[PDB]
């Protein structure tokens, strides 16, 4: 709250205020009243006390107090509403501010955007932390260079980035509807400060370049022959603008190539651009200035390959287990080596101890020559408890430790290591795919370890002398001998066909073998190469090494391939090096947008703070602000979590200071965040028990307040920051009917273009429900609408906006126009029908039918493939237009498919009788239709076009396993759609799997194969 | 007897199932736990062993042509039994030295025979119900302790930094005692010539009025050092109790889990399950 212990400070307030003669003095304060008077209002009074003479004026004096952060902070900024300042305890020290005032305030405002104080980091040990600080400075440089190259193109095309689709070849069913290739676009101007508007139609190629659309214009009873004098002249006098948007075309791409002009085609609807003065744009932009921060033996080292020692580990004590004697037995240490999550050798425990005594004290032994460890080798650790003739185990706490450091220097010695609580579900003794290094919170259970001491500083081979390796290792077995041995037509194809199986498919025995004694052909079918990588023995460094050969030179690969690479099977540096690569060739903007959410997880399995992925990312955030933007929020979003808390925090600082002007708009954007989340805080834990009525009036009082007024207008969208929340509409927000308090908030839209766009924005604001788990199905959504698309089948499904902002915070998008089934319902199986009927009466309706058709058949699909909470009349959405959606998904993946035994595929969304008839335009018999078989067609269709697709999903999946999803913890979690696409089946297999479990769903009603004419 | 068995009848054998219901069957197991399975139909081959080795799960694809059965060319089993027989009592390494293991442990089709010995359907399905409806109610009260876990984790976590701005908050009044004990040395001694013991009662009094707000500030610190003290017991507690509440959990799983097994062969209605489920 605004003070501590506060929720919201009382309107007049004490303030206790430190003077630097000595003295203190207590003075009456309203809760509005800003530093400014304050002072005033204080040093009138400071007279009264004594020593007042040696006083100064007000002048050269500053604030400075301590914050709900434990932090001391000198207000240089004295417009500040008292409210406002965060203060721990109503004092200020007044002093004589000293130091770099103006890096003073960055650092705050850095701070503020973080959620953690800046200074944290200064006092951090570890030299990987300062080293990250430091070094990736570099790539803010690097970025803020290549913003003021080609300026001031350069620089509008950084805080304006076009929304552009991956390719600018438009889909057959996209194309024929247009007219003969061709569009109708509305441009406007203002014509005075009367700013009335003057719109000036246009029909176009699709495929014209902005220029050319913007020549149009200007045409739209003079000299032809001179008609060529402006548009040469004149042409970068104006750019393109999206009305009611954010949005403008700034590059050279064909109009149908942008979103919102490829949305307008499809939406059958008619595009809008407003007419702006390039001049007005180039010159409001800031120019915002980056600038570095304050913080800008004789042993001989021994090679890792030169150590002769089997690998040995001492488990010596830990501090405590938390525990009842009385119900467990014994306590002991499980212990692994581990690549990824596969252990490089046999697990080993300590012997079995007492609960109440936690000490070991002996040297583990593994089977692995310590040479042969590879580079991303880790100790895996818990401390697990033991409970007729037979036991359980379970583990109490966990941790990780690379054998590594980041300068490839191998652990030695003893180290202490805070153990981590077990995740929520979670019955894994060991788990390996949670983070590495100790828990920052030393309260804990604290295990002591000693790893072997070899007299120098052992260090991992550089790259040379692995090629070295390598080489001896291939003379000695029996290249050169690809091309001598030629590749038969019969080991040709089984290549071609394993390179097909999907990433979650197992390889046999045999397969490793043979992909292994191929590995020199390999690279002439590239994407086969995680196939190969699975069969190399990573305990094995004379493989290794002919590995990391073949990865030096190996051919690129397609992003989405590339990405695969990235999950927790694939920890290998170089490995994860060319995927990295991959991604800074092939992949778009477009395409990093669509897939941020997967690939900020992926840094949770990085091993250290300094990566090329990061590095890739950050550069990115900071060159395109609408990336930097999502990148900032998912972040942020996890700040609460102490287990990305430091690399989160210490990345997100890196993007603040390098990011520009746009942090001032982020900052406003959590700062409105915040007071949603303290005033829902209090509606939950102060206004329980209070009627709904109360707790409006209750939310109006407290938003009317000026201070809200000022921070809940007049910012971004998180949702999209192309989409300005102007005044609030404090009338027509409320709260809605849920247990966690959601507010349904409206915003008017302040572009004097709103109206053809949307007058006003609704979005709901949620503060107790994980949103992670909507965010990532409504991603999915989009994506599978994707892949439909480019496949010429239209069915248009409603990814609306979801995005997580904190722990269980989040907003929701609120789709315009649409209802519930059971606002439809309430009061009959043609209800709907009837209700869509007088929607869209006359020539129309079949318009409608067909869009509620493929809606449904799109849904039914993914809801079946995914496997989200089942659906009902609250579930699910339609539209005025007749399409249908579905919202709150909740659980995915069938995660109540434990705390029930039955392992069947169930279907979330069932077509009762109501559905049924709409979609067969109301005929009696409703599943005996042209309509009902044709729609049937359309699931089919989509059910295989996601099948052919399934490795990208897989791909998704696999990246989020850290997230902390319950609902994905491991792989066994992911391979529910493996099931549902049937993926170990024949294609024909599928289908058939497919119609059968409708079939099963439906009683009969799917139909079959099986059809009468008779 | 054994080479005479049908395969049908083996007890590793396991008909098709998924390589997730194998990869959990093998999940942290002895090295030498092995089973079959059908190979996936849309490859070459007829049935995949999987067996541990090194705490990995190997996949071992087998091959039929005209009567003959076996993991590479030439085919030299005459059944799938006769295959797996010979591996139980003979190292693997023959068939490759990379992988030196014999088939020590089957997982059975018929261990929870071994676990439930009633033979009565309804008898065993209601034991099921039973067993089902206790590990529900852990559950939940596995939960609600999570819940509370924590709601105290972070309770915890914001006295702790509130702490520390206490501890910066003191550190602050004390430079404030310096401060004018610094500057007062000076005046004071300077003011008790001139006989000014007035100049004193307002010096003084700020001094004990700066000392006394100190005071309240330690003790209000005090108090919250306690609150977490109690909290963070609390907390062990929680953990204690969830710790304690874990191994019956997973057991009761196993054994609702058997139960189901054990009727879901002889092929129980799906229907009649979930009313016991
Ligand atoms: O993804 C989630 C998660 C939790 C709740 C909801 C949600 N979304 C809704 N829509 C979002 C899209 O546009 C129209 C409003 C929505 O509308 C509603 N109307 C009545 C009750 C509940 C909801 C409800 N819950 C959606």
């Amino acid at each position: 709250g605004e003070l501590w212990g506060i929720h919201l400070m009382p309107p007049r307030i004490l303030v206790e205020c430190l003077l630097p003669n000595g003295m203190i003095v207590t003075l009456e304060c309203l809760r509005e009243a800003t530093l400014i008077t304050i002072k005033h209002e204080l040093f009138k009074e400071a007279r009264k006390y004594p020593l007042h003479q040696l006083l100064q004026d007000e002048s050269s004096y500053i604030f400075v107090s301590v914050t709900q952060e434990a932090e001391r902070e000198e207000f240089f900024d004295e417009t500040r509403r008292l409210c406002d300042l965060r203060l721990f305890q109503p004092f200020l020290k007044v002093i004589e501010p000293v130091g770099n005032r103006e890096e003073k305030i960055l650092n705050r405002e850095i701070g503020f955007a973080i959620g953690m104080p800046v200074c944290e980091f200064d006092m951090v040990k570890d030299p990987e932390v300062q080293d990250f600080r430091r070094n990736i400075l570099n790539v803010c440089k690097e970025a803020v260079d290549l913003r003021d190259l080609n300026s001031p193109h350069s620089r509008a095309m950084y805080v304006y980035p076009p929304n552009v689709e991956s390719s600018p070849e438009l889909p057959k069913h996209i194309y024929n509807k247009l007219d003969k290739g061709q569009i109708i676009v509305v441009i406007w101007v203002i014509v005075s400060p009367n700013n009335d508007k003057q719109k000036y139609t246009l029909k176009i190629n699709h495929d014209c370049v902005p220029e050319q659309v913007i020549a149009e214009a200007i045409r739209k009873l003079l000299s032809s022959e001179q008609l060529k004098l402006c548009v040469l002249e004149y042409q970068g006098k104006y750019i393109l603008k999206v009305c009611g948007c954010d949005e403008y075309f700034l590059e050279k791409y064909p109009l149908s190539q942008y979103k919102y002009i490829r949305s307008c085609i499809m939406l059958g609807r008619m595009p809008n651009l407003m007419l702006m003065a390039k001049e007005s744009l180039y010159s409001q932009l800031p120019m915002d200035c980056f600038t570095m921060p304050s913080y800008s033996g004789e042993t001989s080292t021994k090679s890792l390959w030169v150590i002769n020692s089997a690998l040995r580990i001492k488990i010596l004590c830990a501090t405590y287990v938390n525990v009842n004697i009385r119900d467990i037995d014994k306590i002991y240490v499980r212990t692994g080596i581990y690549h990824g999550g596969e252990p490089l050798c046999d697990n080993v425990n300590t012997q079995r101890v007492p609960c109440s005594n936690p000490r070991w004290n002996e040297w583990l032994n593994y089977d692995i020559y310590i040479p042969d460890l590879p580079r991303a080798a880790r100790l895996c650790l818990s401390i697990c408890s033991v409970k007729g003739a037979k036991e359980e185990h379970c583990p109490l706490a966990w941790g990780n430790i690379n054998l590594f450091d980041y300068t490839d220097t191998l652990v030695s010695g003893k180290m202490a290591l805070n153990l981590w609580p077990v995740p929520h579900g979670l019955e894994d003794l060991l788990n390996p795919i949670g983070v590495t290094g100790s828990n920052p919170n030393k309260e804990t259970p604290c295990l002591e370890l000693e790893f072997d001491w070899f007299s120098s500083v052992v260090k991992f081979p550089d790259m040379s002398v692995i090629e070295e390796h390598a080489n001896w290792s291939v003379s000695r077995e029996a290249n050169r001998l690809a091309r001598d041995n030629e590749l038969r037509e019969n080991d040709k194809e089984q290549l071609k066909a394993i390179s097909t199986r999907d990433p979650l498919s197992e390889i046999t025995e045999q397969e490793k073998d043979f992909l292994w004694s191929h590995r020199h052909y390999c690279v002439t079918i590239p994407e086969i190469l995680p196939k190969l990588l699975l069969s190399v023995k990573w305990n094995s460094r004379d493989e290794v090494a002919q590995m990391y050969c073949l990865v030096k030179d190996w051919p690129p690969i397609k992003p989405e391939q590339a990405m695969e690479l990235l999950d927790c099977n694939y920890p290998d540096p170089m490995v994860r090096g060319f995927a990295v690569r991959c991604l800074e060739k092939y992949l778009t903007d477009d395409k990093l947008s669509q897939y941020l959410i997967q690939l900020v997880q992926v840094l949770k399995y990085e091993q250290y703070l300094d990566n090329l992925l990061v590095r890739f990312l950050l550069k990115k955030a900071l060159t395109n602000q609408r990336i930097g933007h999502f990148f900032f929020w998912h972040l942020k979003s996890e700040m609460h979590n102490k287990t990305v808390s430091q690399r989160f925090g210490l990345l997100l600082e890196s993007y603040c200071r390098a990011c520009g002007m746009y942090l001032k708009h982020l900052n406003r954007q959590v700062e409105a965040m915040e007071k949603l989340i303290n005033l829902t805080d209090i509606l939950k834990q102060e206004k329980k028990d209070e009627t709904q009525k109360v707790q409006m009036k209750f939310l109006v009082e407290q938003m009317r307040r000026p201070d809200f007024m000022d921070a809940l207008q007049g910012f971004l969208s998180p949702l999209n920051p192309a989409h300005q929340l102007g005044n609030l509409r404090l009338e027509e927000c409320r709260i809605m009917s849920s247990a966690k308090r959601p507010l349904w908030l409206n915003w008017e839209n302040p572009d004097i273009m709103s109206e053809l766009l949307f007058q006003n924005n609704e979005i709901i604001f949620k503060n107790g429900d994980d949103l992670r788990q909507d965010m990532l199905t409504l991603q999915i959504i989009r994506i599978m609408e994707n892949i439909w698309q480019n496949q010429g089948l239209d069915l248009r499904m409603l990814p609306y906006g979801c995005l997580s902002i904190g722990d269980c915070v989040g907003l929701i998008e609120v789709v315009r126009n649409s209802h519930t089934i059971m606002q439809i319902q309430c009061k009959n199986s043609h209800t709907l029908h009837q209700w869509l009927k007088d929607k869209n009466k006359g020539e129309i309706y079949d318009a409608a039918i067909d869009l509620f058709t493929r809606s449904c058949a799109g849904y039914c699909v993914a809801t079946f493939i995914l496997g989200i909470g089942d659906r009902h009349n609250s579930n699910i959405m339609v539209k005025d237009d007749g399409q249908l959606f579905h919202i709150d998904f909740g659980h995915f993946l069938d995660h109540k498919k434990k705390k029930f035994g039955y392992k069947r595929e169930r279907v979330p969304f069932v077509l009762t009788q109501d559905f049924l008839i709409v979609i067969s335009k109301g005929a009696q018999e409703c599943t005996k239709t042209r309509e009902f078989e044709r729609f049937q067609e359309m699931c089919y269709k989509a059910y295989l076009a996601i099948r052919q697709h399934a490795n990208l999903f897989i791909n998704l999946f696999s990246m989020m396993l850290g997230s902390g999803m319950p609902e994905l913890q491991s792989f066994d979690d992911i391979a529910y759609i493996r099931k549902t696409l049937a993926l170990d089946k024949t294609e024909q297999e599928a289908l058939e799997y497919f119609m059968k479990q409708m079939n099963d769903a439906h009683h009969g009603g799917w139909t079959t194969k099986m059809d009468w004419i008779f | 007897m054994n080479n005479n068995m049908s395969l049908q009848d083996a007890e590793w054998y396991w008909g098709d199932i998924s390589r997730e219901e194998v990869n959990e069957k093998l999940r942290d197991t002895a090295d030498g736990t092995f089973l079959v399975r059908d190979a996936s139909t849309k490859m070459h081959g007829d049935y995949t062993l999987t067996l541990r080795k090194g705490g990995n799960n190997k996949l071992i694809k087998i091959f039929h042509r005209d009567g003959k059965y076996g993991f590479s060319d030439p085919l030299t089993f005459s059944s799938v039994v006769e295959l797996i027989n010979h591996y139980r009592n003979e190292s693997l390494a023959q068939y490759n030295p990379k992988l030196d293991v014999k088939l020590l442990y089957p997982v059975s089709k018929y261990q929870q025979d071994q676990v439930v010995k009633e033979d009565n359907i309804e008898a065993v399905g209601k034991k099921l119900h039973e067993y089902n409806t206790q590990f529900q109610e852990k559950s939940r009260e596995y939960d609600r302790l999570y819940e509370e876990y924590t709601r105290t984790s972070q309770e915890i976590q914001m006295k702790r930094t509130a702490i520390e701005a206490f501890n910066e908050t003191i550190k602050i009044f004390e430079e404030q005692c310096q401060t004018q004990e610094r500057y007062s040395k000076e005046y004071i001694e300077k003011f008790k010539r001139e006989g000014n013991e007035k100049e004193i009662q307002r010096i003084m009094h700020n001094y004990d009025k700066l000392k006394s707000r100190i005071s309240e500030i330690i003790d209000s610190r005090r108090r919250l050092e306690e609150d977490l003290k109690k909290q963070a017991a609390e907390y062990r507690e929680i953990d204690k109790r969830m710790n304690s509440i874990k191994p019956d959990l997973i057991q009761l799983r196993k054994t609702r889990d058997q139960y189901l097994m054990w009727l879901t062969q002889k092929g129980v209605r799906q229907k009649k399950l979930n009313e016991w489920l």
